[PDB]
């Protein structure tokens, strides 16, 4: 949701986003970019999103020949699937309606009231 | 849109001669629109601010804070059951369901031809005639299930 | 005036409340409805702090600081363990209502309510039922509407209308249905509603300008400018 | 006259014990990763030699650090707007240690003379329209309206009549009049303004076309399109 | 029970029809003498120091003294615009004396606002009436004609020289509005939301005017001390309280309503000398004094005079002295759940503690009902009870709203328990993360 925590608390300093929004409202990065020639792999942003949409993988073999390319980006880091949490949609906890949810559609939460209704 | 009707304006402007500010007069004019036309209309908001002198979120903000001041199109006639302590004693459930069973609606709606809505409302001061309950202008105390049907049928 | 809080002797000003003379201080108070620019209403019910009658006193009262004179010989106690969880309690309340909403918010990190939440020491919710909802306004193209993030701290009201004599910014509403805005959807007519978006503690009323391209405080570079 | 400007604020030597002004948080972020999209070497970090502060976080941003100019407020437990009440003397009042800029003249000893210009009141002429300003918050200065965020909230242009002027005009409220100012026939739809006085034409200033060099200035061969 | 006018001095004129009585019934019987005293011999300073050394204190559930409150009035001479604001809300529920006093007398309130405005110079006069009391307020539309016609209202009464204006504000149905700071508010045609004292509404009240806020039976009462005498009222009981109070006792008794007791008659004479004791079949099991907004009370203090010092040290509040039984088929935790659904919805919304924690007492209510309690339930309805007290809120409502609450999980803690069945779960699974197991 490009909320841009695990920039903030990464020590090293080696990840830019920037936060687009589609029509419905549902927020995104624009861009996602990863230095991994800086990152250390320490986990703290995955440790810091409150999405879990960033996940350190058991994956180890990223040898590169030019530094250039330890850039990775948005088309180099979003996979087809949930990884490690399989289940977990922020926008379901999340009150902000977007897209196929709307106010009162959300995990504990009840419907809106009007001000204008008759109930006391 | 909403025009404000001579009678209306004339009494709205009646009621601001008993006050030293004309604010005061919001809520008996909000309750004068809700006797002629049954509720209050949203372009009665503005009509109702633009005589006043005041501007219209006050007057709305009055108009949502009670209760009794409609801000939804309600039925012809309004049932009020009082749901309070006192009234929980002697048994408002009882006339609660009774209400229900007859009309077909949950308190806070109105029934498929505009008839009847049915509101549950604070204590009505009837407490030792309880349970009591509030049609239009006509308080109905000593209320027992079997007599809903027949106190529903004279409101026309 | 002298005040002692916490057994601390201050020289304040007897004409200021003592909510504005402990932050002076630089005394920490958790306050919500109380600017400086605004006055004392006595809403949030959150700058509870512990008074007393005099120096050989154990009982006390729970007293509002922006409600209280800060007046000569006044014996008031912060630290106190009954203000905290008072503190902590409202704090809770609000908690209560308030929308799972933070990495989409765009007060996250400007956030008011946040720091009081931190400062209090709230941090476990034992509020197992469900949260109100409210539907959003469209205020224009300078102010987004969120009114789910609502506390009730009644600034914007008091800001917008007995401060910039604004008309088309109201309460509505009663209990905890209390809803802030125009009575429609339309574009807020003050020349100063966008100051909305730094008197309102939370994320309700939001810089839509600065909502388009987004990004923390902390991932500013600021100026002194004019 | 410009002698004061010097002490507007401090020169680009001044120190808060021995450091620079932070223009940036402690926290600042995507420090080797926002420019990596064009060069993964991390550029020098840019210089100021004309004032005290740097681009960077190496620097000072302390509510009790004796300046005037504060770049953003925030202390720690308060990254709200309320961090001011920490960068105060008192809340609600100045600066802990004065706020910034100086005033450049003085109260003079003396006065001035009445002025005896009185001007003689406004007669309509017939057939010149007198120019009466309009002024928009939104529109009428040239940056502010170059922005696009305002094109939604400036008003539509327009012109202004008195309605005896329209109607001896013959124009109703809407349609579209042109009028001709230094060789530049201009349309714009009339609006009725009962306040406006009879003989003046009212225009909004600062606009695209409307200088606010015409204010006070006269108009000619005004009529409907 | 026989009404004379030393004993039953609200009551006596009550016909036996229940009609309503009018100017020409109500001045055979003694009526507008006490005004015509105030009005003609006293001065008004001489008529509140009457009122204060009468001991006549405040009917509408709170014990002030009036005549105190009366002369807490500025003594500024360019201050000549003054207000007197009958509080005939009477939204409590199981209060319902104003009523009667209103429906079936309104004369004597007539004649109490007219010697209350001429003691306080207050050259205006509101009877804030609820919206649902509409034959109230026909009755007091009417006696205020009658009065106009007759000269008791209007300009120059009685030759004296003082005008006296009387409305009548209709309602529209909150119960903060009986607040006297929320009545003001409401009476400006505001948002009916309290405001904070001091200042009170003495010095700065209605439109910042001088404004004395005084309920339905005060008003009723001060006749009769204006009329009888001072001396008359003060040996009514032998009692720290002066004069009569109409105390009633409501709720699934043989005999509900309302008769005018002295001061210091016990509860147990209320309810079994009055009321005629419980329904056959009901057992006795609780009972409140004042109304919802007051604590219950047990079998053990029905032997208690009721009067504001005897109730006030067991634990409960005097109120409006309107007493409410409950018996054992009446459960204590669907009471207190139907009293904090009104208490919460009744919230003016101002102030934190009341508006956001009774609906968080009122859904923990409401588990408990059907037994989907939890553990922490009921010490989060105590911590409610703790920090919803006098002066932790903006007005009093939230202190009336959990005197109930607290004095029920007092006396009938084993019917709060027994709604708590399930364990505690606030969270949900998440796959992938393990959960902290706290201790
Ligand atoms: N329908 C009814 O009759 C209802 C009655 N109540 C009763 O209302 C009471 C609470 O009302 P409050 O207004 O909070 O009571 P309160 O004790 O704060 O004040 C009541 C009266 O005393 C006066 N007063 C008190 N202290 C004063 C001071 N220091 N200086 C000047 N005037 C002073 C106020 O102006 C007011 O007229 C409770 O006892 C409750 O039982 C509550 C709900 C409904
Ligand atoms: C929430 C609340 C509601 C109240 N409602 C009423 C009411 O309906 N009628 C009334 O006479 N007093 C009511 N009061 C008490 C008033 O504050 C005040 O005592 C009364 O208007 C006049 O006081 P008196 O008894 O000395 O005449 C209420 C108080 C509170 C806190
Ligand atoms: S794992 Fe890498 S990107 Fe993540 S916080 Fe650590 S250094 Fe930064
Ligand atoms: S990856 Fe997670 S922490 Fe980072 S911006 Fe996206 S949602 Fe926030
Ligand atoms: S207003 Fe504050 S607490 Fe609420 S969602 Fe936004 S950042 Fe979080
Ligand atoms: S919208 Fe914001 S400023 Fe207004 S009452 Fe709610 S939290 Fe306070
Ligand atoms: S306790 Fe607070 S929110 Fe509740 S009615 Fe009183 S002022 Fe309003
Ligand atoms: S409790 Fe129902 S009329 Fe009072
Ligand atoms: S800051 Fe004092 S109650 Fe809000």
């Amino acid at each position: 949701v490009a909320c841009n925590l695990c920039a903030v608390a990464c020590p090293v300093g080696c990840i830019s986003l920037q936060k687009a929004e589609t029509k419905d409202g549902r927020w995104y990065p624009e861009f996602f970019r990863i230095n991994f020639s800086r990152c250390i792999f320490c986990g703290l942003c995955e440790e810091a999103c409150p999405t879990t949409a960033i996940q350190l993988t058991p994956d180890f073999e990223m040898g590169e020949y030019k530094r250039q390319d330890l850039v990775y980006e948005k088309e180099d880091l979003l996979i087809s699937g949930p990884g490690k949490y399989p289940e977990y949609n922020f926008y379901r906890m999340a009150g902000m309606a977007i897209d196929g949810k709307d106010k009162g559609e959300a995990e504990n939460e009840a419907k809106p009231i009007d001000v204008k209704s008759l109930l006391p | 849109a909403f025009e404000l009707s001579a009678a209306e304006r004339e009494a709205i402007e009646h009621e601001m001669h008993h006050y030293e500010d004309p604010r005061a007069a919001s809520i008996e004019a909000l309750k004068i629109v809700q006797k002629q036309r049954g509720w209050v209309p949203d372009g009665a908001i503005h009509a109702i601010a633009d005589v006043l002198g005041i501007p219209a979120s006050d007057v709305e903000g009055v108009a949502t804070f009670y209760s009794q001041i409609f801000r939804q199109p309600v039925g012809r006639h309004v049932i009020r059951y009082c749901d309070s302590v006192v009234c929980h004693i002697n048994g408002y459930q009882g006339i609660q369901a009774a209400l229900e069973k007859k009309l077909n609606i949950k308190p806070g709606q109105t029934t498929f031809d505009g008839r009847f809505t049915l509101l549950p409302t604070c204590c009505l001061g009837n407490c030792d005639k309880g349970p009591n309950m509030m049609i239009d202008e006509d308080t109905h105390a000593h209320l027992t299930p079997e007599a809903i049907p027949e106190l529903l049928e004279r409101y026309k | 005036a002298t005040i002692h809080v916490d057994g601390k002797e201050y020289e304040v000003n007897g004409a200021d409340n003592l909510l504005e003379a402990c932050l002076s201080l630089g005394l920490d108070i958790p306050y919500f409805c109380w600017h400086p620019a605004l006055g004392s209403v006595g809403a949030c019910r959150q700058c509870a702090v512990k008074q007393y009658q005099n120096a050989e006193d154990t009982r006390g009262r729970l007293v509002m600081s922006c409600m209280t004179p800060a007046s000569d010989g006044t014996f008031i106690s912060i630290d106190d363990e009954e203000a905290k969880q008072f503190r902590e309690s409202v704090v809770e309340w609000l908690m209560t209502n308030h929308p799972h909403d933070c990495p989409v918010c765009e007060e996250g990190g400007n956030c008011h309510l946040q720091d009081m939440t931190v400062m209090t020491g709230h941090s476990f919710r034992r509020y197992r039922f469900t949260k109100r909802t409210h539907r959003n306004q469209d205020l224009g193209p300078f102010i987004s509407h969120e009114m789910n993030r609502c506390i009730a701290c009644y600034r914007c009201v008091r800001y917008y209308k007995d401060y910039a004599d604004g008309t088309d910014l109201g309460v509505y509403g009663a209990h905890d249905n209390v809803y802030f805005g125009r009575p429609e959807d339309g574009t807020l007519e003050s020349e100063f509603s966008g100051n909305l978006v730094e008197i309102c503690p939370t994320g309700v009323f939001t810089d839509k300008t600065h909502s388009e391209r987004y990004n923390r405080k902390w991932d500013m570079q600021f100026a002194p400018s004019i | 006259e410009l002698a004061g400007i010097k002490d507007a604020a401090p020169d680009a030597t001044f120190r808060i014990r021995g450091q620079k002004l932070a223009r940036e948080p402690h926290r600042y972020s995507g420090r080797t990763a926002m420019r990596a999209n064009i060069s993964v070497h991390e550029p020098r970090q840019p210089q100021d030699i004309d004032t005290m502060f740097t681009f960077s976080m190496e620097g000072n941003n302390q509510p009790t650090a004796h300046r005037s100019q504060v770049p953003f407020a925030w202390a720690p437990g308060w990254n709200s707007p309320q961090a001011w009440n920490k960068f105060q003397d008192e809340v609600g009042g100045k600066l802990r240690f004065g706020d910034p800029g100086v005033r450049l003249f003085e109260t003079s000893e003396n006065g001035l003379d009445y002025f005896t210009s009185v001007p003689a009141r406004f007669q309509p002429q017939d057939g010149k329209w007198r120019i009466a300003p309009y002024y928009h918050l939104f529109g009428s200065d040239e940056l502010s309206q170059r922005a696009p965020v305002f094109q939604s909230r400036m008003p539509q242009p327009y012109i202004k009549l008195n309605p005896a002027d329209a109607a001896k005009l013959g124009v109703n409220a809407g349609t579209r009049v042109s009028f001709s100012y230094d060789g530049n026939t201009v349309t714009l739809p009339v609006e009725i303004a009962e306040g406006l006085t009879a003989g003046q034409v009212g225009l909004p200033m600062g606009m695209s076309g409307i200088a606010p060099v015409l204010a006070g200035a006269h108009l000619e061969d005004l009529k409907e399109a | 029970i026989i009404r004379t006018p030393e004993t039953h001095p609200l009551t006596w004129r009550l016909r036996d029809d229940k009609q309503p009585v009018w100017l020409d019934e109500y001045r055979s019987k003694n009526g507008y003498e006490g005004a015509r005293k105030a009005l003609t011999g006293l001065s008004p300073d001489e008529i509140v120091n009457q009122v204060k050394d009468a001991g006549l204190k405040g009917r509408g559930g709170a014990g002030f003294s009036t005549g105190l409150k009366w002369s807490l009035m500025p003594k500024d001479e360019s201050m000549n615009i003054r207000y007197l604001l009958c509080n005939a809300d009477e939204m409590e529920p199981g209060t319902y004396k104003d009523r009667l006093l209103m429906e079936q007398l309104p004369h004597l309130l007539v004649e109490g606002m007219l010697i209350s405005a001429f003691a306080l110079k207050a050259y205006r006069g509101y009877i804030f009436l609820r919206g649902e009391y509409i034959e109230a307020a026909v009755n007091l539309r009417r006696a205020i004609a009658e009065a106009t016609e007759a000269g008791l209202l209007g300009k120059n009464i009685m030759g004296t020289g003082f005008d006296f204006e009387l409305f009548v504000h209709t309602g529209a149905g909150r119960y903060i509005c009986g607040e006297e700071t929320a009545l003001i508010n409401s009476l400006e045609g505001r948002r009916a939301n309290p405001r904070s004292k001091p200042p009170f509404p003495a010095t700065s009240g209605a439109w910042g005017k001088p404004t004395c806020v005084n309920n339905v039976e005060t008003l009723c009462n001060v006749p009769a001390i204006l009329a009888n005498g001072v001396e008359w009222y003060q040996n009514i009981s032998k009692s720290k309280d002066a004069g009569t109070k109409l105390m009633g006792f409501s709720g699934r008794v043989k005999n509900p309503g309302l008769w005018e007791l002295p001061f210091g008659t016990t509860a147990r004479e209320i309810l079994e000398d009055y009321a005629g004791g419980m329904r056959d079949g009901l057992k006795f099991k609780a009972w409140q004094p004042g109304g919802a907004g007051t604590d219950f009370l047990t079998e053990a203090h029905l032997d208690l005079p009721m009067e504001f010092e005897s109730i006030g040290k067991a634990g409960s509040r005097l109120g409006t002295a309107l007493a409410m039984a409950v018996d054992h088929e009446i459960n204590m935790v669907s009471l207190v759940r139907n009293l904090e659904e009104f208490f919460a919805r009744e919230s003016c919304g101002w102030c934190t503690p009341c508006r956001d924690g009774l609906p968080w007492s009122v859904k923990i209510l409401r588990a408990l009902e059907r037994g989907e309690g939890q553990p922490g339930d009921i010490e989060t309805l105590e911590q409610l009870c703790r920090f919803l007290g006098p002066g932790k809120t903006f007005c009093a409502h939230a202190p009336g709203a959990v005197e109930p609450l607290q004095s029920a999980i007092k006396y009938f803690r084993e019917e709060f328990e027994a709604g708590i069945k399930q364990p505690f779960s606030n969270t949900h699974l998440i796959n992938g993360i393990q959960p902290n197991l706290l201790k």
